[PDB]
């Protein structure tokens, strides 16, 4: 095996022995023994990597000055008195900004992983993403370190992933910078060791989609629902294919991806000249593409910054400094976007063009039948194909046009298999489905469930991403796990929470919540989602949201640009309920009576209060209902709330 | 090249209902006073003056969608409550909108299903401005004859919805015609 | 170098892509186009007011406060409160340029920025077979903006005194035409007043090293390479149809043009040019790209 792949397959299993010890019915040596019965993972150097992930063991292993395990040692140190309680419950990070233990659970997980390891896992050059996926499937809530004295908030999956990432980065940095006897480069003396933490061997990279909003919200046609679920998804999959293709270029693993969503993506890559040269060339090719189709509607900007491993261990809070610095470099290299010859080329092409797609408000793109271009029709095709099929394939013919001369078509799981033994250079992107284990199984997360419109933003998210937990939990590992938690919340929990509601999910992820449906249903679902979020964030993070009433058949591009305890307890629960009971008990109170009530109320005058008293007297409601209404009517806050509640009644 | 200005005020003889909300009536989202859109005036005037007969219809309002392009020669703006109607209604304490209850009778069943339609109050006054871009000297007499006949027709017709059912009758008072650009005389042109 | 103040009293549609779209301010492209069309309607001479007049974009005002766009300058600290902000009044503009603006001040300035509200008015079109026989109506929508009784937009123009006298005459002609979209259907008339504000004059007549582009410009072919040395800018595809060029309006449509936005910052000044977007036509059609620089 390629030595890089040896680092991969060994590192991602360095702390495997923990699940085995914690089992009791079943650390370095224990994990070494466990992995050592299986034909596929019968590779020996991986066994050495796993068996030697710690200082004491390495003291006597007499390994070569070049043996992959040393990088594993430094990686685990970077990612990270010692009495480990096997029953320690994992804590949610959101508090500091427990989950659901007993012995037999670990035994069951041992059974499950032996099952998958005999029947689902196999060792080849390209199966590393699959190994990562199975680790993701099985470990996301098994505590990584169960030290009684540490704030336990890292899952073993997170620890393993970040260790593998750091190991890959170290290997590239050392191999490129002409060092081979790593035992002497790193392990020899702690002062030399400390220097290695200090050398800027890492680059953090950023991405940003420029023109999200105007591309997603330029719709006027009759297939408003059908396009939007598809346009959003096309833009999302564009971001995903860009990031995957970049990772493929840099020969790095899918682990080095730390966050995707919205338009941003963060990559941790090697700090070599080779990597930087490739990054520049790839930026060139991407920008040329994006000009070659859109020219203002979509563009991508990347920037990178040198960072030293000492900064990843939260040594001086400097993680926050470097992270803000790369953010500023991105926000200030989105200024200078087009070179001189570029802007000339944009302005001097006198071309015979037809006119603006009815569905897609764009002139430059070239329309056809029904006043629609080819791209809009491909978007309509993928829209039709969304609901029934789940797997998404990157191939040379496809239906929709992808970046680096690729296309997407749609298939089913049997069809995916048939492509797999066909050995076509394919990637599978799924509809939130694990237990795939099919070729490049890439469980991409996207909330597909299927007037009122709702938009929501996390209020404290810039700080949370950036400031985080102060002074003591600011590693790469802990911000990474926080990111994963928010992402998985917005990419699974919405799907489940929205079930009992007549709503289709349009664009959800990051911190943006965009749902559209029936008036009453949108309000009820919004309240339910706010409460369920406050549950999951332990009442640490707040949401701000707006819901408006929009008539059917409006151009959805226009409705989008228009768009808690108080509302639930005071308005919906008390006033609305008593009002609904009042009208339910007494008939003949049609929209006329209610609207006369409005007519009196909105004009805030005392003579109107007397008139409203007369009207309520002429009604035939129970004395309690009339009395409550009149007492509320005497008070400004109560009367506004009453107006809102009765308006909701209609 | 001169620009003729046709300004005046219109009274709501019988209740008016434009009802862009529906059944509300069009308003301004802050002042909460009703308005009468220019699109309504222009559309009803065009329909009447065309049904009266063409080239003149193209000339006054402009179509530019039939393989030849003609620029609009009459510009119609919205109208608003005058200060006079506002002060009068305030002093005498009259609301700005009336709401009429209506009803429908089924046949073979004779069950009544009621309606609720909002209507602008009788006596309200709207102030309007028209503009006439005289692009040809030798046609102003003809074009004001046409606009005269159009206003005469609108006097005897309705604006908005439900006019067959008895609402929308308007009146035109206090029309003055002044030349505000150029050196064209307008002391002979006439509109009731 | 006078400035013009625009009061409307009738809601205006200004448009970016579709008739149901609503925009608050417009650019020197549409303004210069309007002045050109009214000059031609008047039958006056166009050479004088073609290659001598410099117009800034439109910028809103409130009761006694005047507003200019945000310079896209690189401030080193939130990166949130400033993003939600578009315009900075004349009082605090030099403060913004020199970091004297605080986050709470940003929140306050945003809070005070209520200078108009947006709306969609529904309409129906019964020219169709509803004239003839059973046939559905075809409702359409328009996007409008309405200003509170002390809001509007304002210009900044400069040139020779004769050019400004001509501009005054044409503006008097224009106040009874419109400045927007559905002009003929009842949107967009205005009355204008010329006032000389000491503070805005002071701001315009400084001397510095940077430059804040207040209009929409595009450098000529032979200056762009040295123009873009150190800059922060946003490009905008500016499109649209043309009025009385060929037989079919639907078949005539200006070639798309890109120009820098109205907040970009530059080191080396460039003069602009009135660029043709013309082809397949009987007369040239002009687009405007000439900067009005603010030097600080």
């Amino acid at each position: 095996m390629n030595k890089k792949n040896i680092l991969m397959y060994g590192s991602l299993l360095h702390d495997i022995g923990k699940i085995i010890y914690r089992s009791g019915d079943h650390h370095s040596k224990l994990g070494h023994q466990f992995l050592s019965q299986f034909s596929e993972f019968k590779d020996n150097e991986v066994l050495d990597n796993v068996a030697y992930h710690h200082y004491k063991e390495l003291a006597k292993a007499n390994l070569d000055n070049d043996n992959t395990a040393y990088i594993t040692y430094i990686a685990d140190n970077i990612a990270s008195l010692f009495n480990f309680d096997k029953y320690t419950p994992l804590y949610s990070v959101f508090n500091i900004v427990k989950f659901k233990y007993s012995s037999g659970n670990y035994t069951t997980l041992m059974k499950d992983m032996s099952h998958d390891l005999e029947h689902k896992l196999s060792i080849k050059e390209g199966t590393f993403p699959s190994l990562l996926q199975w680790t993701e499937s099985l470990w996301q809530y098994v505590p990584s370190s169960t030290n009684k004295n540490q704030l336990i908030d890292i899952s073993l999956y997170d620890h393993s992933r970040i260790t593998c990432a750091i190991a890959s980065c170290i290997f590239d940095y050392l191999n490129e910078n002409n060092i081979h006897n790593y035992k002497d480069e790193l392990f020899s003396k702690y002062e030399n060791t400390k220097s290695f933490y200090q050398k800027e061997a890492f680059l953090l990279l950023s991405m940003d989609m420029s023109g999200i909003q105007d591309f997603i919200y330029n719709i006027s046609g009759s297939k408003a629902l059908k396009s939007l679920r598809s346009r959003s998804f096309y833009l999302e999959l564009m971001l995903e294919v860009i990031v995957d293709q970049l990772l493929e270029r840099l020969e790095l693993a899918r682990a080095n991806l730390l966050y995707t969503g919205g338009g941003h993506a963060y990559l941790l890559v090697s700090n070599t000249d080779k990597v930087k040269k490739k990054i520049t060339q790839f930026n060139n090719e991407l920008k040329k593409w994006f000009m070659s189709e859109f020219t203002t509607d979509l563009s991508l900007s990347m920037a990178f910054e040198k960072c030293s491993g000492d900064d990843l261990m939260n040594t001086s809070g400097n993680y926050r400094t470097i992270w803000r610095n790369v953010s500023s470099k991105l926000s200030d290299i989105k200024a200078h976007k087009y070179s001189a010859e570029d802007i000339l080329k944009l302005n001097h092409f006198h071309s015979y063009g037809d006119r603006e797609c009815k569905e897609c408000l764009r002139s430059d793109i070239d329309i056809n039948d029904d006043g629609l271009c080819s791209i809009c029709e491909g978007i309509i095709n993928i829209s039709n194909d969304l609901r029934d099929k789940s797997f998404f394939v990157l191939s040379e013919t496809g239906k929709l046009k992808m970046p680096f001369n690729k296309f997407i078509s749609v298939i089913d799981y049997e069809e995916a298999e048939m492509l797999v033994q066909n050995n076509n250079q394919v990637r599978i992107y799924s509809k939130n489905k694990p237990y795939i284990g099919i070729g490049i199984s890439t469980n991409l997360w996207m909330c597909d469930y299927d007037l009122g419109v709702v938009r929501a933003d996390i209020d404290n998210l810039g700080a949370t991403f950036i400031s985080g937990i102060p002074e003591k939990y600011n590693s790469i590992s802990r911000t990474a796990t926080l990111s994963r938690q928010l992402s998985l919340f917005f990419k699974y929990e919405l799907n489940h929470l929205l079930e009992n509601y007549q709503i289709t999910a349009i664009y959800s992820g990051g911190d943006d919540l965009f749902l559209i449906g029936a008036w009453d249903d949108i309000i009820e679902a919004s309240i339910y989602i706010n409460d369920k979020f406050k549950e999951f964030t332990l009442d640490k993070l707040t949401l701000s949201a707006g819901v408006g009433m929009f008539s059917g058949k409006y151009p959805v591009s226009k409705m989008a640009f228009e768009t808690w305890d108080e509302f639930k307890k005071n308005i919906l629960e008390e006033k609305l309920l008593v009002l609904q009971q009042g009208f339910s008990q007494t008939d003949e109170h049609g929209k006329a009576f209610i609207y006369k009530m409005l007519a009196l109320l909105r004009n805030n005058e005392a003579i109107n209060i007397a008139r409203l008293a007369y009207l309520l007297a002429r009604s035939k409601m129970n004395e309690d209902f009339t009395s409550k209404i009149f007492n509320w009517a005497q008070n400004d806050k109560d009367k506004n709330q009453l107006i809102t509640a009765l308006e909701y009644y209609i | 090249y001169s620009k003729i200005k046709i300004s005046g005020t219109i009274e709501v003889v019988t209740g008016l209902h434009i009802g862009g909300g529906g059944s509300p009536v069009v308003r301004d989202l802050q002042t909460k006073l009703p308005i009468i859109p220019g699109s309504s005036i222009k559309g009803k005037m065009r329909n009447l003056l065309a049904k009266h007969f063409d080239e003149r219809v193209l000339r006054l309002f402009g179509s530019s969608e039939k393989g030849n392009i003609q620029r609009a020669r009459l510009q119609i703006s919205d109208a608003f409550f005058s200060e006079k109607t506002k002060e009068h209604f305030a002093q005498n304490d009259i609301a700005y909108t009336e709401t009429k209850f209506e009803n429908t009778i089924n046949r073979l069943t004779a069950v009544a299903n009621p309606r609720q339609i909002e209507r602008v109050t009788r006596g309200s006054e709207f102030d309007f401005v028209f503009i006439y871009n005289v692009d040809e000297e030798s046609q102003v007499e003809d074009d004001f004859e046409n606009i005269e006949k159009a206003i005469h027709l609108l006097e005897n017709d309705y604006l908005g919805g439900g006019g067959t059912r008895g609402n929308g009758r308007i009146q035109f008072k206090d029309t003055n015609i002044e030349t505000v650009v150029g050196e064209y005389d307008s002391t002979n042109l006439k509109i009731k | 170098t006078k400035v013009f103040k625009l009061s409307f009293k009738t809601p205006v549609h200004f448009g970016k892509k579709r008739l149901s779209d609503g925009e608050m301010t417009i650019t020197a492209d549409t303004l210069f186009s309007a002045l050109f069309i009214e000059t031609l309607q008047l039958g006056k001479d166009t050479d004088w007011l073609l290659n001598d007049l410099i117009i800034s974009d439109t910028f809103p005002y409130e009761n006694e406060l005047y507003y200019l766009p945000k310079p896209l300058i690189k401030i080193d600290s939130n990166h949130k409160a400033f993003k939600k902000l578009k315009y900075v009044p004349v009082h605090h503009y030099n403060q913004y340029l020199n970091g004297e603006l605080s986050a709470e001040d940003a929140t306050d300035l945003n809070d005070i920025f209520n200078i108009g509200y947006f709306s969609l008015q529904t309409k129906v079109s019964l020219i169709a077979q509803e004239t003839d026989s059973s046939a559905d109506s075809e409702p359409y929508s328009v996007g409008t903006f309405t200003f509170e009784p002390e809001a509007g937009l304002y210009f900044i123009a400069k040139g020779s005194e004769e050019t400004l006298d001509h501009l005054n005459n044409i503006m008097t002609a224009l106040q009874y035409s419109g400045l927007g979209g559905k002009r003929n259907a009842g949107y967009g008339q205005f009355e204008y007043e010329i006032i000389n504000n000491q503070q805005l004059s002071k701001l315009l007549n400084q001397n510095g090293k940077h430059s804040i582009l207040l209009s929409t410009a595009m450098a000529k072919k032979e200056e762009i390479e040295s123009a873009l040395k150190e800059a922060r800018y946003i490009l905008t595809k500016r499109s649209g149809f043309v009025q009385s060029t060929n037989y079919s309006e639907m078949l005539v449509k200006k070639s798309d043009f890109y120009s820098f936005s109205s907040g970009s910052v530059f080191k080396n000044i460039f003069n602009g040019d009135i660029f043709n977007v013309g082809h397949n036509g009987k007369h040239p059609v002009y687009r405007y790209a000439k900067p009005l620089w603010l030097e600080v």
